[PDB]
């Protein structure tokens, strides 16, 4: 353990379990010294961090540990740079030598020969560096984070860019690309040959060397046709027309391409050797982008038309996923990296290859509840097992519910019945045996037969929530507020969970997903609940609910308002269908 | 004699493997080359590399250098002969591209966890790696083979419950792992046995070695030198799920096999605590890791031949990424691979409706009735183009002036035969995604029952959406699948008459469908709607959408020979009885 306490520190050495007991994985953050300049980004990814789950107050009850200061510029030429911090960081009383420090980087270098320069000592800190080299990459200590701009939303989502699969996924070009190229320095190797490669009807390249001084200084004999080609395409457009994306090295590793290729559903073709990508211990890239190698940059045409069409296919549908379920905001990075983080504390209990590779991402899978894919409601066409075909039925009490309890036991699937004397409604429970709950509200009449037709339409959409009350929503010009429609319209997008069917996982997402001022609100409300599950449902699936059939109303655009700003986007999406009976 | 350099950790693909050496090429697939002169371990695994793709002569061409030296174990290597002989072996080229294949990477005073010799820049493949003595891109982790998988033929017991709970069977723990495992079983007992010493014994009781490990539901391995044990393949054989109790190991194959879901890892501190954890593992879960395990055995630690096998896709795969096999081919057993979907669309997608669906009509000796199903196909909102396809060529298409008036683009295709599945032959002119195959005969449907349908086809894009109603049933008498119509208390097909899909099931109908049923189906002009209602259950593993409560719209024995063909085709019967239909809200 001693001798490997350097640049070699794995979790086995430079960390320490005893912090983290069993239900613990907090995360500390420094409070601000109200005396230093620090970058938006930085109070994007504390904003993040304060808002999750696992922010606490308490150094001593943290088992992880993020520093106040602006470290994600590294740059001593940047603007952001904060100098005397190698001083700076020792002079902190929880520092500890970094035992469970956690540092996130985004830019590291100076302008000759950028390296893994962060200025101050790490030492035991894991670093979450953006460009981070291969050789220079902890196997199992660090995470390698996607490089974002200072726009990137904190919270919400662009919901990518692909709203049509068309056949043949193919477009107008395969191959594009519109970057500077640079005349002198390192990095330009892979971007000065790619004239070579140039065709200009599929594979079109653009470059330019206008950046700065040497915008006429030391120009070779091709920035003037460089230039005059340059001027005729948008970036938005051709960006938005290729099959294929170049995201090439630069001065540094990552670029903000990727992201934006990932937006724009067009599948990335690394050029940048030696990247660890965003997450790839714990993402596979294989199945999102296809990775090339910058020394065989002239036969990158070849390989990429040899690329078969159902694999193009999949490859955008994964890139698409992949965008919208990690590197969509600030906060999912965020999360992503802590919840990396605290799968290698319980080597039994964490989330496997399939779980962040399919949907609906790791974020929404918690292993804490399970390391059983078949717990979830999410695998079960993957592996080979049937949805459960019993059921517990959960009412919430606070005469019809006589007769309703009677009605509801008679059902073929119904195991066991729970009854809740006192948003309680939504704990998990070690009682409830079945993976399927079936939550009644006592005034909700619902028939034996009704039941069991709600259990057989879930069972073809596990993921989802079959009920039969169902509400809509919509957006109001005069006051830009979310409203809630409680009358009929040839439209919804929420089921109310009073007649309701889900899986059991969903009761642990609320309960340990979802932080505790959206379930206060809604408990000092005494309402709200079961609008929040759908949302839950909606962000996770990505999917509508099912209907199926045969002053506090004020609240209710509140409580969705709020919950809009905490998820930064409608996971609501409006549904135009009702399943019925054949 | 010259000696080359020691093992340089910080040596990965993109700065130690040539590219250059294997490019590109159709068949992706990297070839290597064995060199002219050992133990009969090695020699099987250069059988098996000789015996496989991989295998090329003219060395100037192939790709990958294994060298025929027994580095196996490294208790008789002579780290120095090795080295001599590696320098001596005149196309080192530095070690840029050559492979090593090692089980026994440990030392007798010290163990190193990886291979002693220099190898400055070989890629090694090893069975005991460290997190620190393992290149994570670079070298491949092997696991160290036990003969018994061959000398003994254990019994393939399916899984269940087993008499024993937890069973640790090796010889030379030392005391701080014996101790402990003792206060367990005198804590618990009945569940925990540990075994004392190719024969067990334990107080006044002998168990067969290979055999006994069958009894427990889990099989506890331990760190006792060079960090692997060859307990990890009979633990795996046996069935019985591993308990890897070494503190900085990472299990073969890790890179591809999804290890969590076959063995578990706790750390050697919490070596007390095994069986509290232990028994947090549910059942089910254990009957999966024990299937897991089971595979595992017999495709990657069976014989020598399946470790080289996976150690050179594992290699090919890294230096050709766009075309690394599946995660499911790797580490899905044969009988989940066959109920395995793998659906082809997988985003969660809802279009707009700013595009619309391209209404294919089959016609052939029918256009009185052709022209008054497409005038009510025109006046469906958000259609984007219409396609006319002509498959009599004894007739001639009617003249374009006594076309209707339509304000939808039309088209009509002369074909070049008269097969009725050339309706799902995917046409460069459809720039939408849903596609409508309607036929001549249907008539009575209005244009709002279209437009519903395409909408409900927006939320459903990647299954198929159709109007009729059909199922199947099962006959005892006959004990075969039966073709059933009359009644509907239950739909598992819908005909592709009337019908909203995406078009890739047209482009799976005429390119990835197996071949021995479009002919067929062309053949005998008839039941080319269940063949599509088969593959669309098929690839995509989910059920079928009616969207009207009507069963009339057009104003047996083939078909159940048809049902009947195509279950047998596949090995079984894809489709699903779902009993829900979609109607406005
Ligand atoms: C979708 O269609 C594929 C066929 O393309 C189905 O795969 C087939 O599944 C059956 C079992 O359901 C396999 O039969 C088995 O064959 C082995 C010998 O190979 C035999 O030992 C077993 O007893 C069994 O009979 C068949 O091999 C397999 N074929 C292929 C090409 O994979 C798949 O099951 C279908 N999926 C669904 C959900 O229906
Ligand atoms: O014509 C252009 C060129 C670049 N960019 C944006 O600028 C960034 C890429 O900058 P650059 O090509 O300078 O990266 P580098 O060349 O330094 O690697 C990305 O966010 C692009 O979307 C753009 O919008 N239009």
């Amino acid at each position: 353990s001693s001798i490997y306490k350097g640049k070699k520190c794995r979790m086995e050495s430079c960390f320490d379990f005893t912090l983290c007991k069993k239900n613990g994985f907090k995360v500390y953050v420094y409070p601000q010294q109200k005396g230093e300049k620090i970058a938006e980004s930085y109070q994007n990814i504390l904003a993040a961090i304060e808002g999750s789950r696992f922010y606490t107050s308490d150094p001593s009850q943290a088992c992880l540990f993020v520093l106040s200061l602006d470290t994600l510029d590294r740059d001593q030429l940047s603007p952001q740079y904060v100098h005397n911090l190698r001083s700076k960081v020792q002079s902190l009383h929880l520092w500890n030598n970094g035992r469970n420090h956690l540092i996130f980087n985004l830019y590291s270098g100076t302008w000759p020969d950028y390296t893994e320069d962060v200025g101050f000592d790490i030492g035991q800190a894991m670093l979450a560096k953006a460009s981070i080299s291969t050789e220079n990459f902890r196997p199992n200590f660090d995470v390698s984070i996607p490089l974002f701009s200072k726009d990137h939303p904190r919270t919400g989502g662009e919901r990518g860019f692909l709203k049509f699969n068309t056949i043949p996924p193919l477009r107008k070009y395969m191959l594009v690309f519109k970057g500077k190229r640079y005349l002198t320095g390192i990095g330009s190797d892979t971007r000065n040959a790619l004239y070579h490669v140039h065709n200009g009807e599929d594979v079109v390249l653009l470059t330019t060397c206008k950046h700065g001084k040497d915008w006429q200084k030391h120009k070779d004999s091709r920035c003037d046709r460089d230039n005059t080609e340059y001027e005729k395409y948008d970036y938005r457009e051709m960006l938005h027309n290729a099959t294929f994306c170049l995201v090439p090295r630069g001065r540094r590793l990552g670029s903000f391409r990727f992201l934006e290729a990932l937006q724009a559903a067009c599948v990335p073709v690394m050029l940048s050797n030696g990247w660890e990508l965003p997450f790839s211990e714990v993402i596979n890239w294989n199945q999102a982008a296809v990775i090339g190698d910058e020394r065989l940059l002239l036969q990158i045409p070849s390989t990429i038309r040899s690329i078969h069409q159902d694999k193009i296919l999949a490859l955008r549908q994964q890139t698409q996923f992949l965008w919208e379920a990690y590197f969509s905001s600030v906060e999912k990075i965020v999360l992503t990296t802590l919840e990396i983080i605290q799968d290698r504390i319980f080597k039994h209990i964490s989330r496997n290859s399939l779980i962040w590779n399919k949907h609906p991402g790791g974020l929404f899978v918690l292993p804490q509840y399970s390391s059983y894919l078949g717990d979830f409601p999410y695998y079960y066409a993957n592996l080979g097992l049937k949805p459960p075909s019993k059921f517990t039925a959960v009412i919430h009490a606070v005469q019809p519910v006589l007769k309703l309890l009677v009605a509801a036991a008679k059902s073929q699937y119904c195991a066991q019945i729970i009854v809740l004397w006192n948003s309680s409604r939504f704990l998990p429970y070690d009682n409830i045996i079945t993976d399927a709950v079936l939550s009644l509200d006592e005034d909700t009449v619902l028939s034996t037969t009704e039941v069991d037709f709600a259990f057989t339409v879930w069972q073809s959409f596990p993921e989802r929530i079959v009920g039969y009350p169902a509400r809509s929503h919509f957006w109001d010009n005069s006051k830009e507020r979310w409203g809630y429609t409680s009358k009929w319209t040839n439209d919804y997008s929420m089921v109310l969970t009073g007649a309701a069917i889900y899986h059991k996982y969903y009761h642990y997402l609320y309960s340990h997903y979802l932080p505790a001022s959206l379930k206060n609100m809604v408990d000092q409300l005494a309402n709200c609940e079961d609008i929040l599950m759908n949302f839950l449902v909606s962000a996770v699936t990505k999917l509508p609910p099912i209907k199926v059939t045969q002053d506090h109303f004020a609240q209710r655009q509140s409580c969705m308002n709020t919950f809009a700003s905490w998820f930064g986007y409608m996971p609501l999406i409006h549904s135009q269908m009702r399943l019925d009976p054949v | 004699s010259p000696i080359p350099e020691r093992g340089d950790l910080s040596c990965r693909m993109h700065t130690c493997f040539d590219v250059y050496r294997c490019g590109f090429n159709p068949k992706n697939k990297i070839k290597v080359y064995i060199y002219a002169l050992i133990s009969r371990e090695y020699n099987e695994l250069l059988m098996a590399i000789s015996d496989s793709d991989y295998y090329t002569d003219d060395i100037n061409r192939a790709c990958l250098f294994v060298p025929s030296i027994d580095v196996l174990n490294q208790n008789t290597l002579r780290i120095k002969e090795t080295a001599q002989a590696m320098a001596q072996l005149s196309r080192w080229d530095r070690g840029t591209n050559h492979l090593l294949f090692n089980m026994l990477p440990g030392g007798p005073p010290d163990y190193n966890t990886a291979l002693d010799v220099p190898r400055d820049r070989a890629l090694l493949a090893g069975g005991g790696f460290s997190t620190w003595t393992y290149r994570q891109g670079y070298d491949v982790s092997i696991p160290v083979y036990s003969p018994l998988s061959a000398e003994v033929d254990l019994p393939e017991k399916g899984p269940g419950p087993r008499q024993y709970f937890l069973l640790s069977s090796q010889v030379g723990l030392h005391p701080e792992y014996r101790e402990d495992l003792e206060a367990l079983q005198v804590k618990h007992g009945e569940s925990v046995l540990v075994l004392d010493k190719r024969k067990r014994c334990h107080k006044h009781q002998v168990f067969d070695y290979p055999q006994v490990l069958q009894e427990a539901t889990f099989c506890v391995v331990l760190r006792g030198a060079r960090l692997g044990q060859a307990v990890l393949s009979d633990v795996l054989q046996a069935g019985c799920v591993p308990v890897v109790i070494a503190d900085s190991y990472i299990l073969p194959f890790s890179e591809v096999l999804d290890w969590k879901r076959a063995s578990v890892v706790v750390p050697e501190e919490k070596m007390s605590d095994v069986y509290s954890i232990l028994q947090s593992i549910p059942q089910r879960q254990i009957e999966e890791m024990q299937r897991q395990a089971r595979w595992f055995w017999e495709a990657y630690f069976q014989s020598i031949k399946a470790i080289a096998l996976a150690t050179l896709q594992i290699i090919n795969d890294r230096i050709y990424p766009y075309a690394a096999i599946s995660y499911e081919e790797w580490n899905d057993p044969p009988a989940v691979k066959w109920g395995s979907v793998s659906n082809p669309l997988f985003l969660p997608l809802i279009p707009p409706q700013s595009q619309g669906f391209t209404a294919i009509v089959l016609t052939y000796d029918r256009v009185e009735s052709l022209f008054r199903v497409i005038t009510e196909v025109s006046k469906v909102p958000s259609l984007s183009k219409l396609l006319v396809v002509w498959n009599n060529q004894n007739k001639n298409p009617p003249e374009d002036s006594l076309w209707p008036k339509i304000r939808v683009p039309l088209k009509v295709v002369r074909t070049a035969e008269n097969k009725l599945s050339n309706r799902f032959f995917p046409y460069d002119e459809i720039e939408t995604e849903a596609v409508l195959a309607i036929d001549d005969d249907i008539i009575m449907l209005t244009s709002d029952e279209l437009q519903f349908g395409y909408e409900v086809w927006r939320e459903f894009p990647d299954r198929l959406v159709g109007y009729p109603g059909r199922l199947h049933l099962w006959d005892h008498e006959m004990n075969k699948w039966k073709y059933e119509s009359e009644w509907t208390n239950e739909v598992s097909m819908v005909l592709t008459g009337a019908a909203f899909y995406h078009k890739y099931f047209n482009y799976l109908y005429t390119y990835k469908m197996p071949g021995d049923i479009k002919n067929w189906v062309d053949a005998h002009m008839n039941c080319e709607d269940i063949a599509m209602n088969f593959l669309v259950a098929n690839v995509t593993g989910k059920a079928v959408i009616k969207v009207t409560p009507r069963k009339k719209f057009k104003c047996m024995v083939e078909r159940s020979e048809c049902i009947n063909k195509f279950a047998s085709v596949f090995g079984t019967m894809p489709l699903k009885v779902v009993e829900h239909r979609a109607d406005p809200v």
